[PDB]
């Protein structure tokens, strides 16, 4: 029979996407510093609209203890531990998963959270004042006191 | 910028010390009369809107605490007040007193609010109708249910 | 003075305010609007403590500790519940409008607002309403603007306007819509605008150059280093990640550059990350370029150098003391040439003789701020020695400081000081070939050719002391202005004379020495400052050697058949045609360098030297201070085939292979011992930093913070096996976090400032004996020479007045902070900031030529015709033509030379 | 596929070595207690635990006592790389001193991950070429460069869209 | 006056007794958050103070712990004697239900202390480990050799100037060590192991192999005359790792010590960190932590009882633990100020199914163990010790209570709201043999099931994390929504939470005895010192004193009867 795993199971690590389809990771490096083993490496890059994203994102899975501290430290719910354990390899170098080996085509366990809808930094499709609990920018030259 | 006084304080002489002992100050000695048809929450809301938009922006408590009191008073005037709003107004009054801010604009701003909460508290408590919430539900995360 | 904080008795300075006195004691009070270099204004209301009337008082009163003097017998409480509640309320008020931005904010992990939010214990939000938002501005290529993150602490405007003297940053608006920025989009115009990224406690002003390749502070590998972009020797903390230099932070030195850098030093580091740098030794054989490792490169170079009859070596002021000494030992003392021209060397040696034989104290950069009158002769300080210009601005504001001190106003109450001293200021007299950036605060600016500037200096010295040689032919109005200068300088208690080698005139240096001697003879506490050109110009002057013209003569006559060029492009100090001909004649050229220069096409062997980021060494300040720079990172940690050694290591192993046919990769301390044994006037460089056996209770000093991440993944794409940690045998620092960086550790070299609870640049407070003072166990660096017991004699070589001769055009040097320095102008971010090459003309000369503003003229220098567009310079004088020094094709050696065949192209 | 240093019976030999694997489970640390013959008889060594420096010689000696053909399966992050113990007393990986044929990430891995590793080892054994006899033929072992399991399983992993929320059991 | 408040314990009667005996200027009382009176003693009075505490009317009978501390980099030593190193001695009075800590300050050039083995025999291994890891010599010790590292090891790893991270691997040193293991029996000198009379032509030396460890046996025929066990083959450097991780990121390392324990191992560490942080956790956190610790205690007891003589009960426990925490063996689920997540919706059904299925298994295990006559003949009377031997060797848990001493931490010194649960502490007669220990483990299993039933019946509704600002990490929904919570989360997971400089101590009843964490903060985001006292160390040290004159098979039965794992021994 197939093995049953609870939804909270700490298996294979993925990077997820927001409901708009873009990757959730803003390359803030909180998961890498929170990793007690030090097996996450990434670089911040920025698109033309100003959206932060990981230029590369690699996890050394020969080193990972599947403790879930990176997922706990993620402020965008990008990095997630999923119910999957079949990860054996022939070469240890093939246990280094790059970004194309981690980025799934959906939101994972957090289906609706979008960090960029909360952040005040402007990107494409979200001007200043268009985030949650944000007022429109009042110009300093405006006539109202 | 002066504290509200009631009918019982109408018999006091218009001196500095006599009105200072009553919980107010003589000020410019030009008094303003408020009739029963005026809601005190709306009146204090108008006062605090004036004091908040006439801030100079130099110091933190006036610049960032008068607008919070203004938004609380707008919520209470629309009936959208939540628990902890009156306590927030009271601690804004306590922390915008003399010496806490850079100049005397903010103590004079919080004197009407303090006096109106002291006397006409029933209107301010009548403004509160909704349960307190500033956090929405995130689908995969169980909230920390504080007591 | 005695204060009682929470029932504990402390002895403080009564002239301090309570915030700085308590931060000096190790107590933690949150603060935003106060800065040690800016004073107290009481804006943010964060620093509240509870002051009691006496010991038997319990009610007390909340006071601002930054605005309260630390007078004797004061009673305060920091951990009082009312004070803690008020400080948490101030943090909450700041948090009401702050954007949800920390993951996508460059300030994260380095943010004073984050630190003070955590320090007050505020972590629960109860504000439910909207947040105000702001549009951003484009502030240029260096500073990124994000106005949402502002807490309106006014530090940026106070620094940029009141401290740095800038004019294009301000505060606009009102009640809670205060906006901090420029009146319109455009590049920030101050040369010191880059310090906004450390002055701003939030992420409003951020390092845009770092933001392109951003990494967090805990992920950096830091080292203490010295800025290589001019001669001031500001202490820096370069930090790298993934094999590339990521950022330059200010490293606090209480004696030199305390909190501030200039924009050249902060943003011109990008040449280190260039992809055309030599990363491996390359030997040219035929048309092929064979790549070698270190061993066979040393063997082949030693064989060819042993077969040659005479080998000469050409040093550079870019290279460190150890590198130039190693080249001097390899080729011999008599065959070693300083890589600078003969006139440049003459001016540099005269400046050295004035500094270490003139009997007049040369101040450190921090000490410049305490002088009462400044005369600047010929040196465009803001474009060549910028931090001296910032210190001169502080020295000028010293008069308002004195006037406020006469009214018993405290030293830290900056607003009262600026109100008392409205526009009164100490006298500043600047002299240049055109207008300077110091003219806004200068009492007088003299725009004249360098002969006339020298004549003005000689006339001032004669008017102060009649034993000085007199000047014949001074106009009466110029004589009246000279008398104004003399009355301002003679009445000053501490006059300061600043000059340097960038004017291209020996007579300007002689005139400045004469003025300083005349003021010394009158009993004044006079100081003299010399601005050199490059990071180790003074060290190369102390070491000595022949000029570049003598080396080119040796190559062209055939007496030398092998030349070793150390870190020198040779086109900035001599004509490119002559250098190319001499290097093409020589049958062996060996270039030891870290940048791809134009002489490597003639080079038979290129040794891939390390830059300052990948090397250790000693450089000598313009004031004669020996300072060590330590290696930031191992270049071979990520690319295993990189052979990028220190220049002294290359040359020492080459000398060892020349003698005993065995390579010898030595140690830095061995080379320093060789320097102090052979050159006795460089013996002070031993005490600049402790040797490689120095330990703090047995452990080394860490280069990276404790929370350095990716230890088992950063190289995992190359190989899943984690490599050996690179071993540092040269210095006391380790290439790991397994080391010490405690604020109380007994050392002077601090790679970066971090304390628990203090992740921002405010962590430097923990590393100081008093906040804004020196480092706790002394600032690093040692003065090589002391003040001479007896001074020099008066220079009697008074030059004649400038005469515009027809057909000739005297080249007036124009310096640029972005472009004149060689390596910094190779940096990509400077190319956007670099001004277009304009040839500056007088209106009368342009009318004589028929030339308008913007048309292209062609001029021939050294038989080479080059074409530039014309900019009209009203401040220039007739018969002079203005050229931008150090740009593409215009060598700084052209300053003072004449020009031929200036005509419209 | 590439190989790194008369046909039907060689395939039969590979099939016999594949379907007959006698493991020697080395205890070492907690990976074995998650999972819970002489080394002369065993042909598979399953190292599952932290490689301490004081018993790296024990591992090396018990590996040298085994007889060819021999295969090594390393279970868990400690045996793969040292895991969370980058520390003075721990060898950073089993493959520092003995060659490893299959690696399993985890801390500890599940027992069915050990079954999956056995399946992978069976495929690797079935697609390898070894000398038939010690007197006739080439005396070289040709390991086959298998396609990595993450390149093979990339499509079905990246195709994952939604997962169950962690609020349930 | 909270339970985490800094106290000097000057009102403790032992302080007055020491003051009346030695004088007021003979010791320095340090105010800590350990909950224990800490007194700094001169080195020349250490044996006098120890022998005085041995002879009190309610005497201090057990040396709970003894270790060292490198004080050179510690910058917050206000009210402390001048020390480069220090040695601490944690002593417990069971009759007084109290404990005291004695601290001896040592200068770096004179790192020797008088031995404590004449007063307390477990000081032998404790002082050997202190010499091995800190370089502190104990004068008068019989065999002061290394116990964690090999004998040919350079330096002392717990010193601050010793590098923590793994050095470069050397195949040559591995081949040399394998050569030494090849010729170890050939050149076995019976003096580098503390033995004597090595080869009466009848003494034979044996090397042997719940974890793997080697014990050297001296045999007269079939009888054991002397034995020394060689430990340290499972040394992971967990304390050195404690100095290299932040307070938050060290929690998985707490899990991996005593890998049968899981949350039981997490509990004393997070309780000591919360003492340092000034955190009082709410009641729901207490009940969640108690429930998970009792589930893991049941799992460990089932494994001990089964391996003494099985799988389905442990599978159900691991299924419930995997549902709650996401992982079976090493949950890493306790947090500073709470737990990682709330309980998943549906945990009631799983716990109810587990509790409605376990009493039948309880009856089965009682029939299989207590009523088995062959087991009652095989396990009774072999390697039995009384209360005097249990006290002097630091024996805790089932052995100590099998000697009749009613000392359980959950009742004597209650923690995590254990005083709100109704349960019994089983004690035995005066004899602690194998059968009495197995009986006590079965009765403890029944009482843990009672505790789980009470956890299920009234589970409090409320927060799973404390309201404190030092709760690490903050609640996740407020982190994703609120900026000040985001700031707190950002700084806590990256630089680390800042614990103010203090010392804290928490002792708990683990699955095999008393497990304790002693934490020293120097005001930073990492621990200055993390000392882990584990029961298996003291239980392994007692073995040579209980099999003098027994057989090798009796040694095997004794090893099976003592609940210990080697990761707990070596940490
Ligand atoms: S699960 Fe733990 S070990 Fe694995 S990458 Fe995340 S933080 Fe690191
Ligand atoms: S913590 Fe999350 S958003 Fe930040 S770098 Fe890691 S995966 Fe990306
Ligand atoms: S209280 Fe006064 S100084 Fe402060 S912001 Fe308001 S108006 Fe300005
Ligand atoms: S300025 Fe500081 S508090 Fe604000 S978003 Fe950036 S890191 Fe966070
Ligand atoms: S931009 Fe920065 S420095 Fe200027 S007021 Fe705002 S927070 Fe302060
Ligand atoms: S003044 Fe000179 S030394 Fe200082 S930062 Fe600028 S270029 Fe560097
Ligand atoms: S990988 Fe994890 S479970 Fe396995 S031995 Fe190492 S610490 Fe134990
Ligand atoms: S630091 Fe004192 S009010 Fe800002
Ligand atoms: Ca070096």
């Amino acid at each position: 029979e197939p093995v049953y795993l609870p939804p909270r199971y700490r298996g294979r690590i993925v990077l997820t996407r927001d409901p708009d389809g873009e990757e959730r990771c803003v390359a803030c490096n909180l998961c890498a510093v929170a990793c007690p083993v030090g097996c996450i490496s990434l670089q911040k890059a920025e698109t033309k609209d100003g959206r932060w994203y990981p230029e590369f994102f690699r996890i050394n899975f020969s080193r990972c203890i599947f403790c879930g501290l990176c997922e706990e430290a993620c402020p965008t719910t990008a990095i997630q531990l999923t119910p999957d354990f079949e990860m054996g390899e022939y070469k240890r170098q093939d246990l280094v998963y790059e970004k194309e080996d981690l980025l799934i085509s959906g939101p994972g366990k957090y289906p609706e959270y979008n960090f960029y809808r909360m952040a005040g930094m402007a990107i494409d499709g979200k001007d200043k004042g268009e985030a949650e609990n944000e007022a429109k920018p009042i110009d300093v030259k405006s006539l109202l006191p | 910028g002066t504290d509200f006084l009631t009918e019982a304080h109408l018999d006091l002489p218009m001196e500095f010390e006599s009105i200072g002992k009553a919980g107010s100050r003589l000020g410019t000695a030009l008094a303003m009369a408020v009739d029963h048809e005026i809601n005190m929450v709306s009146l204090v809301r108008n006062l605090e809107e004036f004091f908040a938009r006439e801030s100079c922006g130099w110091c933190t408590p006036c610049r960032d605490g008068l607008p919070w009191s203004v938004k609380i008073l707008r919520a209470l005037e629309r009936g959208e007040g939540q628990p902890g709003d009156i306590e927030t107004l009271e601690q804004l009054c306590r922390f915008l007193g003399p010496g806490k801010t850079f100049c005397a604009h903010a103590p004079g701003a919080v004197e009407p609010l303090q006096s109106a909460i002291k006397y006409f508290r029933e209107e301010f408590e009548a403004g509160i109708k909704q349960p307190f919430s500033n956090t929405h539900l995130i689908n995969g995360i169980q909230p920390n249910l504080l007591k | 003075a005695t204060i009682h904080v929470d029932g504990k008795e402390y002895e403080v300075n009564g002239a301090d305010n309570l915030l700085e006195a308590c931060l000096s004691l190790g107590l933690d009070i949150p603060y935003f609007c106060w800065h040690p270099a800016l004073g107290s204004v009481g804006a943010c209301r964060q620093c509240a403590v509870k002051q009691y009337q006496n010991a038997e008082d319990t009610r007390g009163r909340l006071v601002m500790s930054c605005m309260t003097p630390a007078s004797d017998g004061t009673f305060i409480s920091i951990d009082d519940e009312e004070a803690k509640q008020f400080r948490e309320s101030v943090v909450e008020w700041l948090m009401t409008n702050h954007p949800h931005d920390c993951p996508v904010c460059e300030e994260g992990g380095n943010c004073h607002l984050q630190d003070m939010t955590v320090m007050t214990g505020h972590s629960f939000r109860r504000y439910r309403f909207t947040k105000r938002t702001h549009r951003n501005q484009d502030l240029g290529p260096f500073i990124s603007h994000e106005m949402n993150r502002c807490i309106a602490c006014y530090r940026c405007v106070r620094y940029y306007k009141d401290y740095a003297g800038g004019t294009d940053l301000g505060v606009y608006g009102a009640h809670d819509n205060v906006y901090f920025g420029r009146p319109e989009d455009g590049t920030l115009e101050s040369e010191f605008s880059g310090n906004l990224v450390e002055i701003c406690p939030t992420g409003v002003f951020t390092d845009k150059t770092h933001s392109e390749r951003y990494n967090r502070k805990w992920d950096m590998q830091f080292a203490p280093s010295i800025c290589q972009q001019c001669s001031i020797g500001c202490n820096i903390s370069p930090g790298e990640r993934y094999g590339e230099l990521r950022r330059i932070e200010n490293r606090y030195n209480g004696t030199v550059n305390h909190y501030f850098l200039c924009d050249r030093g902060r943003f011109g580091y990008g040449y280190v990350n260039l992809k055309d740098r030599p990363r491996q030794p390359v030997q040219r054989r035929g048309d092929d370029f064979i790549t070698l490792n270190a061993e066979q490169a040393m063997q082949g170079a030693a064989d060819i150098l042993r077969q040659s009859k005479k080998v000469i070596g050409i040093g550079s002021p870019r290279a460190s003391v150890e590198s130039n000494f190693a080249l001097r030992e390899l080729v011999g003392e008599e065959n070693f040439y300083t890589g600078i021209a003969h006139g440049e060397q003459e001016r540099l040696q005269l400046a050295l003789k004035v500094l270490r034989e003139g009997g007049i104290y040369t101040p450190a950069l921090r000490e410049i701020e305490s002088y009462d009158a400044v005369l600047v002769l010929g040196e465009d300080v803001t474009q060549t020695g910028a931090r001296v210009a910032l210190a001169v601005r502080q020295a000028v504001k010293g008069k308002a400081r004195e006037m406020a001190a006469a009214q018993k106003v405290a030293d830290w109450q900056i607003a009262a000081i600026l109100n008392i001293g409205q526009r009164a200021k100490h006298p500043l007299f600047v002299t240049n070939v055109d207008d300077t950036r110091l003219d806004d605060i200068a009492a007088w600016t003299y725009r004249a050719p360098v002969e006339d500037q020298a004549r003005l200096g000689f006339a001032i010295a004669h008017a102060l002391d009649n034993s000085a040689p007199a000047v014949d032919g001074i106009e009466p109005e110029l004589q009246s202005k000279i008398d104004v200068i003399v009355q301002a300088l003679a009445g000053a208690k501490k006059p300061l004379i600043i000059s340097g080698t960038n004017a291209g005139s020996l007579e300007v240096i002689q005139a400045a020495a004469n003025v300083a001697k005349a003021l010394k003879g009158r009993g004044a506490d006079v100081g003299i400052t010399m601005i050199a050109r490059s990071v180790n110009s003074m060290g190369l002057g102390i070491m000595g050697g022949g000029s570049l013209e003598e080396a080119l003569t040796e190559l062209e006559t055939g007496r030398a058949d092998a030349v070793v060029v150390l870190e020198n492009d040779l086109h900035r100090h001599a004509s490119a045609t002559r250098v190319n001909a001499a290097l093409a004649k020589a049958p062996l050229v060996m270039v030891v360098d870290h940048q791809r220069t134009a002489i490597m096409e003639n080079a038979h062997l290129v040794l891939s030297a390390a830059s300052f980021a990948e090397s250790d060494g000693t450089v000598i300040n313009n004031e004669g201070r020996a300072q060590r720079f330590f290696q930031v990172y191992d270049p071979a940690y990520y690319d295993s085939k990189t052979v990028m050694l220190e220049s002294w290591r290359w040359l020492h192993s080459l000398h060892s292979t020349l003698l005993s046919r065995e390579v010898d990769w030595t140690q830095l301390d061995h080379v320093i011992d060789a320097v102090v044994a052979k050159i006795p006037e460089l013996a002070g460089i031993k005490d600049a930093a402790p040797d490689a056996t120095f330990r703090i209770r047995g452990q080394k000093l860490a280069r990276e913070p404790h929370r350095y991440s990716g230890r088992t993944a950063m190289r995992a794409n190359i190989s899943v096996h984690e490599p050996r940690q690179p071993q540092d045998i040269d210095t006391m620092f380790t290439f790991s976090m397994e080391g010490n960086n405690q604020p109380t550790a007994h050392r002077s070299q601090v790679p970066f400032a971090w304390a628990p609870g203090w992740n921002s640049p405010q962590a430097w407070n923990k590393f100081q004996d008093e906040v804004g003072g020196k480092l706790r166990f002394g600032d690093p660096g040692v003065r090589l020479f002391e003040t001479s017991e007896n001074g020099l004699d008066y220079f009697t070589s008074v030059p004649a007045r400038f005469q515009p001769q027809d057909g000739k055009w005297r080249i007036a040097p124009y310096y640029h902070l972005f472009g004149s320095d060689e390596l910094s102008q190779r940096a990509p971010v400077f190319q956007s900031r670099m001004p277009q090459p304009y040839i500056k003309l007088n209106p009368a000369d342009a009318a004589k030529l028929g030339v308008n503003a913007g048309t292209r003229v062609s001029f021939s220098y050294d038989g080479n015709t080059v074409t530039l567009p014309v900019e009209i310079a009203e401040g220039l004088t007739a018969g002079q033509v203005g050229l931008p020094m150090g740009m593409s094709g215009i060598a700084p050696v052209l300053a003072g030379a004449h020009l031929e065949d200036l005509k419209e192209a | 596929m590439d190989y790194t240093l008369m046909g039907k019976l060689n395939d039969m030999v590979n099939w016999g070595r594949k379907n007959s694997i006698w493991p020697y489970n080395f205890g070492l640390s907690c990976c074995y207690v998650e999972m819970v013959a002489s080394p002369r008889q065993a042909d598979l060594m399953v190292v599952a635990g932290t490689c301490f420096t004081k018993m790296a010689p024990v591992i090396q000696r018990l590996y040298d006592q085994m007889l060819e053909p021999k295969w090594v399966i390393s279970m868990g992050a400690c045996a793969n790389s040292g895991g969370m113990y980058d520390i003075y007393s721990v060898v950073q990986g089993v493959d520092k001193f003995i060659p490893v044929d299959v690696y399993i990430p985890g801390c500890p891995p599940r027992p069915e991950a050990y079954m999956q590793a056995l399946m992978l080892l069976q495929e690797s054994i079935g697609k390898e070429r070894r000398p038939l006899s010690w007197v006739v033929g080439d005396q070289g072992v040709y390991r086959a460069n298998m396609q990595s399991e993450r390149e093979r399983k990339r499509g079905e992993r990246i195709a994952v869209t939604n997962l169950r929320t962690p609020d349930e059991i | 006056e909270p339970a985490w408040q800094t106290r000097d314990h000057l009102d403790d009667p032992v302080i007055g007794e020491l003051r009346n005996r030695f004088g007021p200027d003979a010791f320095t009382v340090q105010a800590t958050r350990t909950g224990v009176p800490v007194v700094w003693i001169k080195r020349e009075q250490l044996l006098e103070v120890g022998d005085f505490l041995k002879k009190l009317p309610k005497p201090y009978v057990m040396l709970f712990d003894l270790h060292g501390m490198d004080e050179r980099l510690r910058t917050h030593r206000e009210g402390l004697p001048a020390a480069d190193f220090s040695v601490f001695y944690h002593l417990i009075s069971i009759d007084r239900n109290r404990d005291i800590m004695l601290k001896v300050a040592l200068a770096e050039n004179d790192l020797h202390v008088p031995t404590f083995t004449k007063l307390f025999p477990n000081a032998n291994w404790y002082e050997r480990e202190t010499w091995d890891l800190f370089g502190i010599t104990f004068d008068g010790h019989p065999n002061l050799r290394r116990i964690m590292m090999p004998q040919t090891w350079k330096g002392h790893p717990l010193r601050k100037d010793y590098p923590a991270r793994a050095t470069e691997f050397s195949p040559f040193e591995l081949t040399k060590a394998k050569q030494d293991l090849e010729m170890e029996a050939l050149t076995f000198k019976p003096e580098e192991w503390g033995m004597k009379r090595g080869t009466n032509e009848d003494f034979m030396f044996l090397n042997l192999g719940h974890g793997a460890f080697r014990i050297v046996l001296q045999l007269d025929g079939e009888e054991i005359v002397d034995c020394v066990p060689d430990i340290g083959y499972h040394h992971r450097g967990a304390e050195k790792m404690g100095e290299r991780q932040s307070w938050h990121s060290y929690i998985p390392y707490t899990d991996r010590i005593e890998y049968l324990g899981g949350c039981v191992n997490e509990m004393p560490y997070v309780l000591a960190v919360e003492k340092l942080a000034g955190i009082t956790v709410p009641d729901r956190v207490n009940v969640i932590r108690v429930m998970l610790s009792e589930l893991f205690r049941i799992n460990s007891h089932l494994l001990y009882i089964s391996t003494f003589i099985a799988f389905t009960d442990r599978q159900k426990i691991y299924d419930l633990v995997e549902a709650i925490t996401g992982f079976r063996m090493h949950p890493a689920w306790f947090r500073i100020g709470g737990v990682a997540h709330d309980l998943p919706r549906g945990w009631d059904r799983l716990l109810r199914e587990f509790l409605d299925w376990m009493p039948k298994r309880l009856a089965s295990y009682e029939k299989a163990a207590l009523q088995n006559t062959i087991l009652k003949g095989r396990s009774q009377g072999v390697a039995a010790y009384g209360a005097k031997e249990a006290l002097e060797w630091g024996t805790t848990g089932a052995g100590l209570r099998a000697t009749g001493i009613d000392f359980d931490v959950r009742k004597a010194r209650p923690y995590s709201g254990y005083e709100n649960f109704d349960f019994e502490i089983p004690v035995g007669g005066g004899v602690s043999d194998c059968y009495t220990r197995v009986m006590l483990k079965v009765e403890e299993l029944r009482q843990s099931l009672r505790i789980l039933e009470q956890c299920l019946n009234n589970m409090p509704e409320g927060p799973f994390k404390a309201d404190h600002p030092l709760t690490t990490p903050p609640p996740k929904e407020r982190t994703l929504q609120h900026i000040e919570t985001l700031i707190t989360h950002f700084l806590q997971v990256s630089w680390g939470p800042v614990m103010p400089a203090n010392e804290s101590f928490q002792m708990i009843e683990a699955t095999k005895g008393i497990n304790s964490y002693y934490l020293t903060s120097d005001g930073s985001t990492m621990s200055y010192r993390t000392r882990i006292r584990t029961p298996s160390y003291a239980h392994l040290q007692q073995i040579p004193a209980a099999i003098r004159g027994s057989l090798v098979s009796d040694l095997i039965v004794y090893l099976g009867s003592i609940d210990f794992v080697m990761s707990d021994v070596d940490r």
